[PDB]
RNA sequence: AAGGUGGCCCGGGGGCCCCGGGUGUUACAGCCCCGCCCCGGCAGCAGCAGCUCGCCGAAUCCCGGGGCC
RNA sequence: UUUUGAUCCUUCGAUGUCGGCUCUUCCUAUCAUUGUGAAGCAGAAUUCACCAAGCGUUGGAUUGUUCACCCACUAAUAGG
RNA sequence: UGGGAUUAUGACUGAACGCCUCUAAGUCAGAAUCCCGCCCAGGCGGAACGAUAGCGCCGGAGCCUCGGUUGGCCUCGGAUAGCCGGUCCCCCGCCGGGGUCCGGUGCGGAGAGCCCUUCGUCCCGGGAAACGGGGCGGCCGG
C-alpha cells in the first residue's frame, strides 16, 4: 500500500503537486534517487536562485532563522512544506506520512517502482532548451557525500544485473515448455485466445 | 466585435429610404465577414456611414443572406488585403493565408495578426479578398507547398492522454 | 519560418572507413580513431551508398537557429578526415627584441618549460594537452611545431602557451614580444 | 465471502474559499475519472463506519463497538470524478482523508 | 531513422474523435498541420483531419494527389487494403482488447479455471527441466 | 494550363530493372472552363457513410432515470 | 529623498527637544588594495571605465558647534 | 593555514551572412569576490559497547485498554532524430560483453498487466501427477 516515485527525469513542482494530493487523501507516498531530480533553466540562474534564498537571513540571531538545508532530499520536502498547511495537524500528519531517501536502501531496492510521465523531461521540455541536475547544484553549494552514493549505487547495479538474469532465464526455459508440451494444453489456451487473453 | 468561434460570410444590400426629392434611391452590396446577421448589419451600416450619406434610421436593409462555399473540397490559397490602427499610427497590409474556405481563412488572419501584432479585432477592417493562384502567390511559406512530391515526418511525438495513467512502469516511447 | 526541409551532402574518399552507432560517430584510417560525440545536436545522419562514397544529413522542420548546425557538422567532420589522413602542423616563431627566451621541452614533447621571458624569475611549465607532440624543428632558430590530429587539441594548447606568455602593465603596441603563430598547415600535403 | 462494497475517500465539504457548507460532503472514489462513468453509482446507499469504547447493539448478533453513520449518493459534482453525497447526520471532520463503505443495493439497472 | 513517411496515398488509422477505429488515406496537404482525408470503404465522408490525431501505418495506395474519390474507391478494392489489414497482428490485438471489455462473468469462471491449470502443468514441466539443467551440470 | 502520367534526353544504382535531373499537354495517371442532350438522367436529402457547413416547431411529440418536499 | 521648502492625515489627560562620547550593523554612486579593459599610456608618475562594498579610511590647535579652515604621518585620510 | 564552480576580461574550433566572425550548438585559462574545508557550539536525530538489583528468557486460562484496516505483485540498467528479444561462424573478460544475421515495434516476452482464490462434506469413474504434498538434521546468500 505504498507508492515508491523514482526521482530521476522529474520536474520538481510537476511532481510535487501530485505527491501532496495523494497524501492529503492518506496514500503512503515515498520518493526515491533524488539526484536524478533535473528542473528546468540552466544552471548558473538556478544557483542564482538558492544563493538568493541563503543570503535571506534573519539578522538578529540566525541559529533561530530560516534553516537552508543542503541536502536535496530535505529541500524536495521544503517546497512540499510551501504545497501544504505545515500549521495544521493534518499538515503534520499528512508530513508524518510522507518519507524521503537520498540514493536508494535496501528495503526499498527490492521493489518494482512506478514513474510519473506526466512530469518528465522529455514530455515537457523542447529538446533545444537547457536544464540542470539538483545533485550537481547541491554539490557546488554544500553537500557533503556525493561519491559515497554513487559508489553504494554501483554495487547496487551490479547486485541487480545479476537478478535481471536469472529472470531472463527463467523465461527462456519458460517459452520452450510451453514449446513442448502445447499438444495437451491446446484446448485451455483456445479458450484465452477466444476472450483474447493469449493472443 | 469578438470574433467567436467562426465566421460566415454574408451578402448585405441596403438602401436610403425613398423622399420626394428622389423616389428611387440605388442600391448597394457588401460583404460582410460577422457570426450574424445582427452584427452584420451593424458593421455593414458603420462602412455606409463611413463613405455615404447614410444611416441605419434613415434607411432601411433590404436583404441578408448567408453565402455558401461553392467549392468547398478544392484547397485554396487565399490573398487578404487590410487596413490596421497601431497603438501609433494606420497601416495598410497584404497578407496570404492558405485555407479551404473564406470564413476559416479570415478567422486565421484575425488569430494571426493577434499575435504578431496584439491588434484587437474592432481595429481592423477588411477591404479586400481574393482567391490567388499558386503562379501569383508571393509570399514563401505559401510556395513551398506547392510541390507534387511533398514528403515529412512527424519527429518528436509529445503524448496526449498523459494522466489517464498517471503511474505506470514503463517510461514512455515517442519514437514510431 | 518553419523550413520543412534542409540537407548537406559530403562526398568521402575510399581510404576511410567510418561508422556509427546512432549520433556518435567513429573514424578509422591510417594515422588512427576518432570517435565524436554529437548527442546535444538533433539530426538525421544517414550513411547511404555502395563504397561508402558519402554522407547526407537532414534536418526536418528547422527554423534559423536549427539550421546553422548541419553545416557545422558537414565542417567538423571534414577536419576529422584531415586529421585522420594526413594530420595537423601548427607552427609557431618566438618573436622578442632584446632578452632572448630559452625554451625547452620536457616529457618528449608534452610539456614546455619557458625560461627567461623579458628576464622574469618565475618561469612557464606549460602543459600540451593530450595527443599533442611538440617539437622543435631544425635549421630553424625560433620555431615551435605542434602536431596532432585533432585541431582542437592542438590549436587549445598554442592558445595556452600563447596567452602564457602575456605581458601584463605594459604597452603591448610598443613591447611586442612573445610568442605567435605563424604557419598552419599539414604534414604530408595533398 | 469477499469485498462488497466500493471504496471512497472523504475528500472535504462543499465549500467557496471563505464558507464551507457542511451539510454537504465530497468522496473522492477510487478508479473512476469521468462524469460518463459516475452515472453508475447514482442513488447508491453509502456508509459510514466506526468503533467507540462502549459496547452497543449489533443487529442479528452480541452487541459489538461498532457504529454507523449511513448516507446517500446525491448526485454528480464537478468534470473529474468526484461526487457530492449527502448523509444523514452531519460528518465529523475528523474524517477527512478515510474509508466509507459504498454498498449496491439500490442498483439502477 | 524514419521509416514510415506521409506520403499523399498513405493508409492511416485513426486514434481517437468521431471517426475512431476507421482507415483513411492522405489525401493532400494544406499546411504543416493540417491534412485533406478521405476513406470511401469505410464510411468516412472527405474531410479535413488533423495530424495530431491519427497514426500512420506502412501502405501507400497510389493515386494522384487531386483524384476525385472514383480513383480512390477503384484503387482501394484494388489493392484489397482490408484483407491485408485483418491479417495484421494489430487488428487481432485489437479484437482481443473488445473481447477482452465484452468478457462475461461465466466466461470470466471458465477462464480463471483453464488459467490454474494451464499454469500447474507449466509450473512441473518447468521444474523437471531445471532439475534437468542441473543433471547435465553435475 | 501544370503543383507534368506515361514517351524522349542527361545523370546514378544494379547486369533487362530501380532512383534523381531536363524539355512537354495526354499517351496505359489526372485537373480546369464553355456550349448543346426534357434545370441531361437515377436514388437519397441539412442525410446512422451515429459530427462537410445552419436557422427553427400551432411547421412536434414520445419514453425512461435520479434528487428534494 | 542625507538639503531645503509646500502640505496638516496621526498624537497637545505630554513620544524628553542641539551637539559630543561610547557601540553594532548596514547601503555603494570604488578614496586605496586584488583582477582587468582604454588613453594625446615609451618607463615612471597620472587620467577614464567594468566585476567588486569581504577587510581599512588616523593623531592634533581654534569654535558649544554639526559644517569650516589649517599642521603632521599615510596606502588611503571617499560619501551616507 | 587549503580547494572548487564561476563573474568581468582575453582566447579555440565554427556556421547563420560561398568569405569574416570568442556564440548561434559546443570548448579553454581566470581572481581580496561566492561556496566549502581547517576552527566554536552540538536537534523532541541516530550508534556499537558494558553492567544488568525479586528478576530475564522459554512454553495456558480468563480479563482491561488504543484504534485504524477488510487479497498480493521479490527489483536490470538506460535511450527517446530510436529501442527490445535472439543468435553468432568473428574479437575480449571471469561464464560476461561485443560486432554479423533473424524476429517484434502505436509497445502483447503488454502494469490497459502478472499471480493467489475460501462454500463444506460424502461415494465412484475419467484426464494430469507420481522425481510431487506435508512432517526432523546439514549446505548456499546479507
Ligand atoms: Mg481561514
Ligand atoms: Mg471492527
Ligand atoms: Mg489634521
Ligand atoms: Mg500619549
Ligand atoms: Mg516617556
Ligand atoms: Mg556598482
Ligand atoms: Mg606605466
Ligand atoms: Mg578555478
Ligand atoms: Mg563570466
Ligand atoms: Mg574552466
Amino acid at each position: 500500500q505504498v507508492l515508491v516515485l523514482d526521482g530521476r527525469g522529474h520536474l520538481l513542482g510537476r511532481l510535487a503537486a501530485i505527491v501532496a494530493k495523494q497524501v492529503l487523501l492518506g496514500r503512503k507516498v515515498v520518493v526515491v534517487r533524488c539526484e536524478g531530480i533535473n528542473i528546468s533553466g540552466n544552471f548558473y540562474r538556478n544557483k542564482l536562485k538558492y544563493l538568493a534564498f541563503l543570503r535571506k537571513r534573519m539578522n538578529t540571531n540566525p541559529s533561530r532563522g530560516p534553516y537552508h538545508f543542503r541536502a536535496p532530499s530535505r529541500i524536495f520536502w521544503r517546497t512540499v512544506r510551501g504545497m501544504l498547511p505545515h500549521k495544521t495537524k493534518r499538515g503534520q500528519a499528512a508530513l508524518d506520512r510522507l518519507k524521503v531517501f537520498d540514493g536508494i536502501p535496501p528495503p526499498y531496492d527490492k521493489k518494482k517502482r512506478m514513474v510519473v510521465p506526466a512530469a518528465l523531461k522529455v514530455v515537457r521540455l523542447k529538446p533545444t532548451r537547457k536544464f540542470a541536475y539538483l545533485g550537481r547544484l547541491a554539490h557546488e553549494v554544500g553537500w557533503k557525500y556525493q561519491a559515497v552514493t554513487a559508489t553504494l549505487e554501483e554495487k547496487r547495479k551490479e547486485k541487480a544485473k545479476i537478478h535481471y538474469r536469472k529472470k531472463k532465464q527463467l523465461m527462456r526455459l519458460r517459452k520452450q515448455a510451453e514449446k513442448n508440451v502445447e499438444k495437451k494444453i491446446s484446448k485451455f489456451t483456445d479458450v484465452l485466445k477466444t476472450h483474447g487473453l493469449l493472443v | 466585435m469578438k470574433a467567436s468561434g467562426t465566421l460566415r460570410e454574408y451578402k448585405v444590400v441596403g438602401r436610403c429610404l425613398p423622399t420626394p426629392k428622389c423616389r428611387t434611391p440605388p442600391l448597394y452590396r457588401m460583404r460582410i465577414f460577422a457570426p450574424n446577421h445582427v452584427v452584420a448589419k451593424s458593421r455593414f451600416w458603420y462602412f455606409v456611414s463611413q463613405l455615404k450619406k447614410m444611416k441605419k434610421s434613415s434607411g432601411e436593409i433590404v436583404y441578408c443572406g448567408q453565402v455558401f462555399e461553392k467549392s468547398p473540397l478544392r484547397v485554396k490559397n487565399f490573398g487578404i488585403w487590410l487596413r490596421y490602427d497601431s497603438r501609433s499610427g494606420t497601416h495598410n497590409m497584404y497578407r496570404e493565408y492558405r485555407d479551404l474556405t473564406t470564413a476559416g481563412a479570415v478567422t486565421q488572419c484575425y488569430r494571426d495578426m493577434g499575435a504578431r501584432h496584439r491588434a484587437r479585432a474592432h481595429s481592423i477592417q477588411i477591404m479586400k479578398v481574393e482567391e490567388i493562384a499558386a503562379s501569383k502567390c508571393r509570399r514563401p511559406a505559401v510556395k513551398q507547398f506547392h510541390d507534387s512530391k511533398i514528403k515529412f515526418p512527424l519527429p518528436h511525438r509529445v503524448l496526449r492522454r498523459q494522466h489517464k495513467p498517471r503511474f505506470t512502469t514503463k517510461r514512455p516511447n515517442t519514437f514510431f | 519560418m518553419k523550413t520543412i526541409l534542409s540537407n548537406q551532402t559530403v562526398d568521402i574518399p575510399e581510404n576511410v572507413d567510418i561508422s556509427l552507432k546512432g549520433r556518435t560517430v567513429i573514424v578509422k584510417g591510417p594515422r588512427g580513431t576518432l570517435r565524436r560525440d554529437f548527442n546535444h545536436i538533433n539530426v538525421e545522419l544517414s550513411l547511404l551508398g555502395k563504397k561508402k562514397k558519402r554522407l547526407r544529413v537532414d534536418k526536418w522542420w528547422g527554423n534559423r537557429k536549427e539550421l546553422a548546425t548541419v553545416r557545422t557538422i558537414c565542417s567538423h567532420v571534414q577536419n576529422m578526415i584531415k586529421g585522420v589522413t594526413l594530420g595537423f602542423r601548427y607552427k609557431m616563431r618566438s618573436v622578442y627584441a632584446h632578452f632572448p627566451i630559452n625554451v625547452v621541452i620536457q616529457e618528449n614533447g608534452s610539456l614546455v618549460e619557458i625560461r627567461n621571458f623579458l628576464g622574469e624569475k618565475y618561469i612557464r611549465r606549460v602543459r600540451m594537452r593530450p595527443g599533442v607532440a611538440c617539437s622543435v624543428s631544425q635549421a630553424q632558430k625560433d620555431e615551435l611545431v605542434l602536431e596532432g590530429n585533432d585541431i582542437e587539441l592542438v590549436s587549445n594548447s598554442a592558445a595556452l602557451i600563447q596567452q602564457a606568455t602575456t605581458v601584463k602593465n605594459k604597452d603591448i603596441r610598443k613591447f611586442l614580444d612573445g610568442i605567435y603563430v605563424s604557419e598552419k598547415g599539414t604534414v604530408q600535403q595533398a | 465471502s469477499g469485498r462488497l462494497w466500493c471504496k471512497a475517500i472523504f475528500a472535504g465539504y462543499k465549500r467557496g474559499l471563505r464558507n464551507q457548507r457542511e451539510h454537504t460532503a465530497l468522496l473522492k472514489i477510487e478508479g473512476v475519472y469521468a462524469r460518463d462513468e459516475t452515472e453508475f453509482y447514482l442513488g447508491k446507499r453509502c456508509a459510514y463506519v466506526y468503533k467507540a469504547k462502549n459496547n452497543t447493539v449489533t443487529p442479528g448478533g452480541k452487541p459489538n463497538k461498532t457504529r454507523v453513520i449511513w448516507g446517500k449518493v446525491t448526485r454528480a459534482h464537478g468534470n473529474s470524478g468526484m461526487v457530492r453525497a449527502k448523509f444523514r447526520s452531519n460528518l465529523p471532520a475528523k474524517a477527512i482523508g478515510h474509508r466509507i463503505r459504498v454498498m449496491l443495493y439500490p442498483s439502477r439497472i | 531513422v524514419f521509416r514510415r513517411f506521409v506520403e499523399v496515398g498513405r493508409v492511416a488509422y485513426v486514434s481517437f474523435g468521431p471517426h475512431a477505429g476507421k482507415l483513411v488515406a492522405i489525401v493532400d496537404v494544406i499546411d504543416q498541420n493540417r491534412a485533406l482525408v478521405d476513406g470511401p470503404c469505410t464510411r468516412v465522408r472527405r474531410q479535413a483531419m488533423p495530424f495530431k490525431c491519427m497514426q500512420l501505418t506502412d501502405f501507400i495506395l497510389k493515386f494522384p494527389h487531386s483524384a476525385r474519390q472514383k480513383y480512390v474507391r477503384k484503387a482501394w478494392e484494388k489493392a484489397d487494403i482490408n484483407t491485408k489489414w485483418a491479417a495484421t497482428r494489430w487488428a487481432k490485438k485489437i479484437e482481443a482488447r473488445e473481447r477482452k471489455a465484452k468478457m462475461t462473468d461465466f466466461d470470466r469462471y471458465k477462464v480463471m479455471k483453464a488459467k490454474k491449470m494451464r499454469n500447474r502443468i507449466i509450473k512441473n514441466e518447468v521444474k523437471k527441466l531445471q532439475r534437468a539443467a542441473l543433471l547435465k551440470a553435475s
